[PDB]
């Protein structure tokens, strides 16, 4: 698989600093693994640094100048950026790209992008809810129930139902950020009436930023 | 954003439109343009390259033409699979720079409209014995992709407490949006129900919950 695997991202104080690390990773070293490019949630792609080769040189934004470091590993094909004295507004996913040059400049691949989020505020846990089949809007042959994944921050987090077993009916909706600073979300599935006295519901609920696991038996009444 | 191109763009499927980019002479006027195609809550992809070159996959009917210091995308035969954000980037010699337009957001018109499904959920005995209570509205399967929320306590309506999401693409080309209703556990208690109304395109759809104890 063609790919850059990026890390070192996450959660950091106003001032701290992150070390954000690329991986080539399926293709051999042409000097191309040698860009990023940031997204606050909302707003446009902007570029952040490059580097140049063989001959080493760092490009960079007016906003990073003096304080981001682009720097490679050629031989272990690992593009870095160092990020001292972070601010508020550096919040965004950060992407590596392999940026190449044929008669003109493009980047042909790109990592999935890691969040750096740069608050005063610290990593909260989610508190999980059983959404409880209702005795009333089981819908005739099937019942609508779920888990609450209530206040935390920050971004993301990640919910199966009975370890991965149960896919099908499953919808887990998209954070709403409440006026607090912190997330929620909700996962519900839809399943059988028939099933409800017999068969065992589970929301495994991770939360990587916290290291905190939930798992929450969702059963009715 | 250095580059600029209008916020939106729209057709029915199978037809054609155009998304331009507007720049000047230290970018565009003397660089090569590029078109990167970004799908909600993932990684940009390389759709065109060298002004006019597609990348290995994509299909005859994405192009990119250069003219001076604008650049042009027209894609045809319009798919729902293109519904997307699109950008033009290029280096800009002056600031030694690569620069991105602000990004176009493409819709795919004349889909079907669907009303919305409506589960609504009341706080469960574990979060009020945590003296907090959450009424989760759960709307699913609308289109276009705009809904209105009302809460009623009882019969009057209840501004205050409510965070809503904004409407999101589900897997099916349909949308998506959650909203929650924060109360105490008394103000729960007190009233005989609480209602969760989703209005779309002129049409209000309802659902009741209450305090069962
Ligand atoms: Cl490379």
């Amino acid at each position: 698989e063609v790919q850059l695997l990026e890390s070192g991202g996450g959660l950091v104080q106003p001032g701290g600093s992150l070390r954000l690390s690329c991986a080539a990773s399926g293709f051999t070293f042409r000097y191309e693994v040698a860009a990023w490019v940031r997204q606050a949630p909302g707003k446009g792609l902007e570029w952040v640094s490059a580097i140049s080769g063989p001959i080493p040189k760092g490009y960079y934004a007016d906003s990073v100048k003096g304080r981001f470091t682009i720097s490679r590993d050629n031989s272990k094909n690992t593009l870095y950026l160092q990020m001292n004295s972070l601010r508020a507004e550096d919040t965004a996913v950060y992407y590596c790209a392999r940026l190449r040059a044929d008669l003109g400049l493009y980047m042909d691949l790109w990592g999935r992008g890691t969040l750096v989020t740069v608050s005063s505020a610290s990593t909260k846990g989610p508190s999980v809810f059983p959404l409880a089949p209702s005795s009333k809007s089981t819908s005739g042959g099937t019942a609508a129930l779920g888990c609450l994944v209530k206040d935390y921050f920050p971004e993301p987090v990640t919910v199966s139902w009975n370890s991965g077993a149960l896919t099908s009916g499953v919808h887990t909706f998209p954070a709403v950020l409440q006026s607090s600073g912190l997330y929620s979300l909700s996962s519900v599935v839809t399943v059988p009436s028939s099933s409800l006295g017999t068969q065992t519901y589970i929301c495994n609920v991770n939360h990587k930023p916290s290291n905190t696991k939930v798992d929450k038996r969702v059963e009715p009444k | 954003s250095v580059l600029t191109q209008p916020p939106s763009v729209s057709a029915a499927p199978g037809q054609k439109v155009t998304i331009s980019c507007s720049g000047s002479s230290s970018n565009i006027g003397n660089h090569y343009v590029s078109w990167y195609q970004q799908l909600p809550g993932t990684a940009p992809k390389l759709l065109i390259y060298d002004n006019s070159e597609r990348t290995a996959g994509v299909p005859d009917r994405f192009s990119g033409s250069k003219s001076g210091t604008s650049a042009t995308l027209g894609i045809t035969g319009l798919q729902t699979g293109d519904e997307a954000d699109y950008y033009c980037g290029t280096w800009d010699e002056l600031t030694s720079n690569l620069v991105f337009g602000g990004g176009t957001k493409l819709t795919v018109l004349g889909q079907p409209k669907a009303a919305p499904s409506v589960t609504l959920f009341p706080p469960s005995s574990e979060e009020l014995q945590a003296n907090k209570a959450t009424l989760v509205c759960l709307i699913s399967d609308f289109y276009p992709g705009a809904v209105t929320v009302a809460w009623k306590a009882d019969s009057s309506p209840v501004k205050a407490g409510v965070e809503t999401t904004t409407p999101s693409k589900q897997s099916n080309n349909k949308y998506a949006a959650s909203s929650y209703l924060s109360l105490t556990p008394e103000q729960w208690k007190s009233h005989r129900s609480y209602s969760c109304q989703v209005t779309h395109e002129g049409s209000t759809v309802e659902k009741t919950v209450a305090p069962t104890e």
